[PDB]
């Protein structure tokens, strides 16, 4: 009857491949 | 991504619409959608 | 002799004792249908709790199949590998066993049943028996419905039997389908054959791959499809959107009927017979006296049905057939200990002596495996075969002065 | 720019005129997670049925660090299975065993025989049992396992 | 191929084997080269013949309880190489056109066989996400009735009137070509099955 | 002694793998010399048979026997489908574990599935006694063609 | 008594969500 | 002359783990003697009526 | 290879590059993103 919680949300800390929003022109 | 009923519930009831499947699972072995069978 | 016949009673049955290997599997069942979206989330979940517990370092979670053929998994059924801390990082008084009881109740979802076992035992095990677990039970027959009914009751017996912590059986007709069924006279009115309306559901709505680039040593798939909004649903493929050959504009309702309908998810079969595997796991008892208690539930509360058989593999199985070899094993080792007596003094009734002082080396051992607190297995078994031609050696060394 | 179609005037329909060429995921047949915080890629070595698996993982362990150079910028392989490392402690473990009971049996071997030398007698009895059985194991194709250590 | 003396039966298999290989691509486009069973004529051990005096069962009926039935419950049996049918009809669905009706409906020989080849196959649409349970998208398509075959579709107006298979032929069962024959007692053709054995069992 | 045979019928309903690809597949495994029993796996576009051989058979005996089997069956299957022969090694075979990781974000599940697939697959199985190395979980890089329908 | 009871834990582990019926046009 | 004079097999039925042959011919009253193939009727891809 | 946005992002947000996050055959897009929120 362990009341151990764990966050159910999904996760993704091994790395990320990321890139910001830019104004530009296309 | 909604669905419509033409019945079988009432508003305000509440509904699982995550870990539904588990769920449904867990209900299905203990014996409770049998259950819900047999009674009608 | 008499008076072994009390720890005799009183010690269980194994095949082997658990060898302990610096890590293990978690293997969790669950019903046929889950979906591989699901199944992964389920499997993060897992892992979280899993490495919750201070005894383990690592948790190498994977549903579903690697590309090779060793792994036929399907993306609903689970292994992962645990790495636990080394023995001298354990907390206080913790065990293996102990260990193994914080997993099985720290890590714990709904409609699922869990597994726990060693990698190299369960591996082999598997290609054994089949079965993943230590205790299986194999349903048999060729009525699909009449083996899953079967599996389904002998599935609920198997928990009210003291020692079961999980007992699930997999299905064989628990998948889920969405049905095309195209219609012949339908399509023909717009001049489209069977393969023409099939199309549409391998590479609009499924995305059946067309071709493959060539990248140096490398391969990557390429593939139709129209966007997911367009095959979201069952009314969403009733409107899937057709360009006939006739450039005419239909929808998919149009040549076919979409039924959602119940049927086969995986067809497990074993010498061509079909088959459902009941994992049960008990890890509080002894093996030997589990499986001996789940026939009488099974046997009392289950009338078989005609086409069907019930079976307990397993490492029980394994068992059963070292103890016929090993009951007709005790004769022959009789009669060679007999015959090296017969021979070393040449005397009849001198030999039949000697030999006769090995029932008193057996009371020993059994008396020793209890208070040491053992099970009988084919380990303590080897055991007293070795022991007594050491109670016959000793038996003409004291027939020598 | 997959011609789909084209004009007698020279005017072609392109497969970008009716689709949207996207670089995607394939349907994954697996899933691979770590220590529940992030879906990985993985690697998993099979071994030939009846070979040698310790053998094998140095091999592997070495070419790994040849590797370690050619590898992407910030790419790690971290290990989650190592067969390995049971193997070292099974076969430790029953040479210790072997080690205690011979010495334990040569002072006990030793108490019962007051001189040295009769001592020293039984104990020259092992360490020559074993090499036969060991040079014997070597012409029947009987590697060093708990179980044949442990006989 | 017949081997020399103290011959090791299965060396001399797994050396035909690959010479069959270094020799597949000197054959013709669509033939392949089979490999025979592990037994010979010698192998012919228990045979038997299958008979309905009532009239319930025809040869037809009978050949496909063979094939379908009896060859797969004695195939399993250790040290046997082979159950072979021996007589009886193969059904066969004969789709008998009607050279007239073809020029009367402007549909040639050609288009009727491909119109039939794109009439018989199943298709998956893959998957689809419901309940967190996954969907198996099955597209039907099989022939299994007359019917079926009587609706394959040959052409179609702008009107939305077609032509099928049934307007240029007509769909009956009738029996295969018999590659041999079985006859009991000299009162009637039979459908048999003849076990053969594993040579050297 | 394990021997796999695995094929695959693309799209194919279960059942339908079972009646035209499995079950013909095993019924004939059956009656292999040395057979023992034989496992066979029915699934959405996939069939695997497991060939169990029994106590004190030569691996590469078994090996050569199913091969040749294959051959006379190869036929008796549907058009598409070709039957494979698995690997020389079992579950057990399973040595050494590993996952890929970068923990900067530079590299994502794609890159390193390639990283595996195309550079990893084939440094590790010039290894003398491995017999496979196969990749598990990761992303495969597909080209996706997705077709509006309007 | 129809229905099952689950560990409020095992629930809250798997992230439960829920919403509620109404009524109104599709 | 495979397929409208000989009975060539053009496919078969797949019936549970069963096959039945599928195929197509003239009525064998178009193919009984040399005679009836000289006359064997061929609609050709020009809708042309020949023998 | 960069698509222009009409509106919902502001200049300067972080974004990942990847689609490659919710398996292709069939994770239910609109659901798959629900599990990554609470």
């Amino acid at each position: 009857a362990s009341g151990v919680r764990i966050d159910p949300t999904q996760t993704q800390n091994l790395g990320v491949k990321t890139a910001t929003v830019t104004r530009g022109p296309l | 991504g909604v669905t419509a009923l033409r019945s079988g519930l009432a508003e305000g009831e509440k509904v699982v619409s995550s870990g539904l499947f588990l769920i449904d699972s867990e209900a299905n072995i203990s014996g409770a959608l049998e259950r819900m069978r047999s009674e009608s | 002799v008499l008076t072994v016949l009390w720890p005799l009673n009183k010690v269980g049955g194994e095949f082997l004792p658990q060898i302990n290997e610096g890590d293990l599997l978690y293997m969790p069942s669950t019903l046929p249908g889950i979906s591989a979206a699901e199944a992964a989330s389920m499997l993060q979940k897992t892992d979280k709790l899993i490495m919750s517990v201070p005894e383990v370092a690592r948790v190498f979670g994977k549903t579903g199949k690697a590309e090779t053929a060793t792994d036929s998994a399907p993306l609903e059924m689970v292994e992962t590998t645990i790495q636990l801390k080394p023995q001298e990082q354990w907390r206080p008084g913790m065990t293996m066993d102990k260990i193994i009881e914080e997993l099985d109740n720290t890590v714990r979802l709904p409609g699922l049943a869990n597994l726990w076992v060693p990698p190299i035992r369960n591996r082999i095990d598997m290609l054994s028996t089949g079965i993943k677990s230590p205790i299986g039970i194999k349903v048999s027959g060729t009525v699909l419905a009449d083996i899953d009914a079967m599996a389904e009751q002998i599935e609920e017996v198997a928990r009210t039997v003291p020692g079961v912590a999980s007992a699930l059986a997999e299905r064989l007709e628990g998948g889920r389908y969405i049905n095309v069924e195209i219609n012949r006279e339908k399509a023909a009115r717009y001049g489209m054959t069977v393969a023409d309306v099939q199309l549409f559901v391998t590479s609009a709505v499924g995305g059946a791959m067309v071709g493959e680039t060539v990248e140096g040593i490398a391969r990557y798939p390429i593939n139709l499809r129209y966007p997911q909004s367009w095959r979201d649903s069952p009314q969403a493929l009733r409107q899937l959107p057709i360009l006939t050959p006739m450039k005419q504009q239909i929808t998919l309702a149009d040549v076919a009927d979409i039924k959602v309908s119940t049927g086969p998810s995986m067809l497990k079969t074993e010498n061509a017979r079909p088959t459902s595997w009941i994992y049960i796991d008990a890890r509080d008892r002894d093996m030997v006296s589990v499986v001996h208690d789940l026939q009488k539930a099974i046997a009392e509360k289950v009338q078989l049905k005609p086409g069907t058989s019930v079976a307990f593999s397993g490492q029980f199985e394994l068992l059963e057939r070292a103890n016929h070899k090993l009951k007709l094993m005790v004769p022959m080792t009789l009669m060679i200990i007999f015959v090296l007596l017969y021979l070393a003094f040449r005397r009849v009734g001198e030999a039949l002596l000697i030999i006769s002082s090995v029932p008193f080396a057996l009371v020993g051992g059994i008396w020793l495996l209890w208070w040491m607190g053992f099970h009988l297995s084919v380990a303590t078994g080897t055991g007293f075969i070795a022991l007594a031609g050491v109670a016959a050696e000793f038996g003409v060394v004291m027939l020598m002065y | 720019h997959i011609v789909l179609k084209a004009s007698e005037n020279g005017v072609p329909v392109y497969l970008r005129d009716v689709a949207k060429v996207q670089i995607g995921p394939e349907m994954r047949r697996g899933i691979a997670e770590l220590n529940g915080e992030g879906e990985v890629a993985g690697g998993v070595v099979i071994l030939r049925s009846g070979k040698n698996a310790r053998e094998v993982i140095a091999a592997v362990k070495d070419k790994l660090e040849t590797l370690k150079s050619s590898l992407p910028e910030g790419v790690e392989i971290v290990t989650t299975y190592d067969r390995s490392q049971l193997i070292d402690r099974a076969i430790d473990n029953l040479s210790g065993k072997l080690l205690e009971e011979f010495i334990v049996v040569a002072v006990v071997c030793a108490l019962f025989l007051w001189h040295v030398r009769s001592a020293l007698v039984a104990i020259i009895s092992l360490p020559l049992g074993l090499c036969i059985a060991f040079i014997v194991m070597h012409f029947q194709g009987l590697n060093a396992n708990i179980m044949s250590l442990g006989g | 191929v017949i081997f020399e003396d103290g011959t090791d039966p299965y060396w001399a298999r797994s050396r035909v084997l690959e010479y069959l290989n270094q020799v597949q691509g000197k054959l013709p486009a669509g033939v392949s080269a089979e490999l025979g069973p592990d037994a010979t004529g010698v192998g012919w051990i228990y045979e038997y013949a299958l008979v309905d005096r009532s009239g319930k069962h025809d040869l037809a009926d009978l050949r496909s309880l063979q094939d379908w039935f009896l060859k797969y419950e004695l195939k399993t049996i250790p040290d046997v190489a082979e159950v072979a049918s021996v007589g009886g009809v193969v059904k066969e669905y004969q789709v008998v056109i009607d050279p007239q009706r073809l020029a009367q409906y402007g549909i040639s020989l050609a288009e009727v066989k491909s119109a039939l080849d794109a009439s018989n196959q199943e298709a998956g649409g893959s998957s689809i996400e419901l309940a967190e349970a996954e969907y198996m998208v099955r597209a039907s398509g099989y022939l299994q009735t007359l019917d079926d075959f009587n609706h394959i579709v040959l052409k179609a107006s702008e009107n939305g009137v077609p032509v099928y298979l049934r307007d240029v032929a007509k769909v009956q069962i009738g029996p295969e070509m018999r590659r041999g024959i079985a006859e009991l007692n000299g009162e009637g053709e039979v459908a048999g099955g003849v076990v053969i054995l594993r040579s050297g069992k | 002694v394990q021997v796999i045979i695995k094929t695959s019928y693309p799209g194919q309903a279960p059942q339908i793998v079972e009646n035209q690809v499995t079950y013909p597949l095993t019924t004939t495994m059956l009656s292999v010399p040395g057979a023992k029993t034989v496992r066979g796996f029915s699934q959405f576009g996939d069939s695997y048979v497991y060939v169990i051989f029994e106590d004190g058979t030569d691996p590469y005996w078994a090996r050569s026997r199913v091969l040749e089997y294959l051959n006379q069956v190869q036929g008796k299957l549907p058009a598409g489908v070709s039957a494979e022969l698995g690997p020389d090694a079992t579950g057990v075979g399973w040595i050494y574990e590993y996952a890929l990781v970068d923990r900067s974000g530079k590299h994502d599940l794609a890159d390193l599935r390639s990283l595996q697939d195309w550079f990893l697959k084939y440094e590790l199985k010039t290894i003398p006694d491995v017999a496979e190395v196969a990749s598990v979980g990761g992303v495969v890089k597909e080209y996706q063609v997705v077709i509006d329908p309007q």
